């Protein structure tokens, strides 16, 4: 499409879903937040409390579950997984989210 | 469908004294969120639901300078999408 660089928008993607327990790991269709995001860092030193920068978020969340395959009998096999209604760029908020750096495509089972 | 600014130097406009300019590295870089991975989770005491991964544009190299009497700016020479929580 158009955008070269794309604001923060939610994509579909698969991704991994399993419970520890049922033989099988299985994928999903869902959306999740990734795109691009304005930031930037301030010239003046005297660096008073310093500017916290934003990253590209969830807003509004949905959830969906879905009955793992394989699960013995005893064991819950249903698990809900978030899927992004609307995304937004916004701070990464360290009491919820884990915030840190790209790690190489970590949505995959095995 | 929306378009972002590439990361690049800009010019600051408050400390930018004609024939000293500063720059400034402001832009857009590449970021997403999904929700924490089960591996994940058993890693930490408390668990966080989501997992952000971000780079941000910061500058590759800078120096710091003094201007309009003694502002300490840091003007920049190159910029870069990189580690945001540095
Ligand atoms: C801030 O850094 C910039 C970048 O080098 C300095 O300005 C450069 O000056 C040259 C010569 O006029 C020009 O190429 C541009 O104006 C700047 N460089 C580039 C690559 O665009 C500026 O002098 C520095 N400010 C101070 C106070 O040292
Ligand atoms: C991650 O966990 C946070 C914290 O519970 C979730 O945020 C809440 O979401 C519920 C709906 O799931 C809302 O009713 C609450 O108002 C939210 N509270 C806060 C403090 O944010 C968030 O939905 C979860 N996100 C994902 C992607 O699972
Ligand atoms: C998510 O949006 C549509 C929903 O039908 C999907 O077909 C598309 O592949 C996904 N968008 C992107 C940018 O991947
Ligand atoms: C991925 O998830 C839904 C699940 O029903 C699927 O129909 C669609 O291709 C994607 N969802 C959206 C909102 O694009």
């Amino acid at each position: 499409k158009e955008p070269l660089r794309p604001r923060c928008r939610p994509i579909n993607a698969t991704l991994a879903v399993e419970k520890e327990g049922c033989p099988v790991c299985i994928t999903v269709n869902t959306t999740i937040c990734a795109g691009y995001c304005p930031t930037m860092t301030r010239v003046l030193q005297g660096v008073l409390p310093a500017l916290p920068q934003v990253v590209c978020n969830y807003r509004d969340v949905r959830f969906e579950s879905i009955r793992l395959p394989g699960c013995p009998r005893g064991v819950n096999p249903v698990v809900s997984y978030a899927v992004a209604l609307s995304c937004q760029c916004a701070l990464c908020r360290r009491s919820t989210t884990d915030c840190g750096g790209p790690k190489d495509h970590p949505l995959t089972c095995d | 469908t929306q378009d972002c600014p590439e990361c690049t130097l800009q010019e600051n406009p408050f400390f930018s004294q004609p024939g000293a300019p500063i720059l400034q590295c402001m832009g857009c870089c590449f970021s997403r969120a999904y929700p924490t991975p089960l591996r994940s989770k058993k890693t930490m005491l408390v668990q966080k639901n989501v997992t952000s991964e971000s780079t941000c544009c910061v500058a590759k190299s800078y120096n710091r300078v003094t201007v309009m009497g003694g502002f300490k700016v840091e003007n920049h020479t190159a910029c870069h999408c990189s580690t945001c929580y540095y």
